């Protein structure tokens, strides 16, 4: 999320979850293979679907309701 | 061995295709500069640069 | 003699919410059935209006092939 | 032509210069809205 | 994080702590060098090192332990 150090010298930054199983994307550095690094986590649909209380199908979000 | 006596015809002669001045031995490319240890440890002649400056020749090992 | 007579009929279009402004379908906007026994494709010949705070609208819709199909 | 450098007349032609700004509007995006 | 406008008109977003010195991964507009964009901000691994508090060297997430 962040990261850095303040003035003091004393470090701060974030530490989010990691969880096994997961499906990350991936970017490799200047297009190498043997160079990889994580971008983001998606979900799955049926987790996606699992995990919103959301019962629209679909709408333009600027409507009121 | 071979004596001229063999020779049928020949084409051979110098070449300024291939000319750098810097070389170096990168380890393999997931260790990164800004994330780790000892990136690189070049190497150069101080007059050979003058004539071609700062020609690269970089090649990753897969073994380091 | 009369020709191969093209096939028509009514569909509803319903929409998430009721409308918000006076929306418009053009003559010539395609309907597909997504059934594979269906292919067949059906297109509109006049304009309509969506009233706005609408909710449904019926429209008819004409068949580009003529025939059984339709 | 030689005079000057002037050369060809002709390079110049009538469509150097008139033109317009480019838009839609001018193939299938106008189709739509014959409202 | 998120960013949008409200019906009403009124824009809402989020503003997440910038920081100097960090390590930030960029991915140029179609390819093209002079067109940057930052992708995620990655910290060093002694950064991550002192900013976590789990002992465990290691294991699968499923265990209980």
């Amino acid at each position: 999320s962040f990261i850095g150090r303040t003035p003091e010298g004393s470090v701060f930054g974030t530490k989010p979850l990691i969880t096994e199983g997961s499906v990350v994307l991936i970017g490799f550095l200047n297009d190498d293979i043997n160079s990889p690094i994580i971008l983001s986590v998606y979900g799955d649909n049926e987790q996606n679907k699992m995990i919103n209380t959301n019962p629209l199908d679909g709408g333009k979000f600027d409507t009121e309701s | 061995k071979v004596p001229t006596e063999d020779f049928i015809e020949e084409d051979v002669g110098k070449s300024d295709v291939e000319t750098y001045s810097i070389f170096t031995a990168t380890p393999a490319g997931m260790l990164k500069e800004l994330n780790g240890d000892v990136f690189s440890k070049p190497q150069f002649h101080p007059e050979l640069t003058d004539r071609y400056g700062y020609t690269k020749f970089e090649v990753e090992n897969i073994y380091l | 003699k009369r020709q191969s007579k093209r096939a028509y009929g009514d569909v509803t279009i319903q929409f998430y919410q009721p409308l918000d402004m006076r929306m418009y379908i053009p003559a010539g906007t395609t309907f597909t059935s997504t059934r594979q026994e269906y292919p067949q494709q059906f297109e509109t010949l006049v304009d309509y209006y969506a009233e706005p705070d609408s909710t449904e609208i019926v429209v008819e819709v004409y068949c580009k092939e003529t025939g059984v199909a339709g | 032509i030689l005079e000057d450098g002037k050369g060809s007349p002709h390079r110049f032609a009538g469509l150097w210069n008139q033109s317009s700004d480019f838009m839609g509007g001018l193939m299938g995006e106008d189709t739509s809205k014959e409202l």
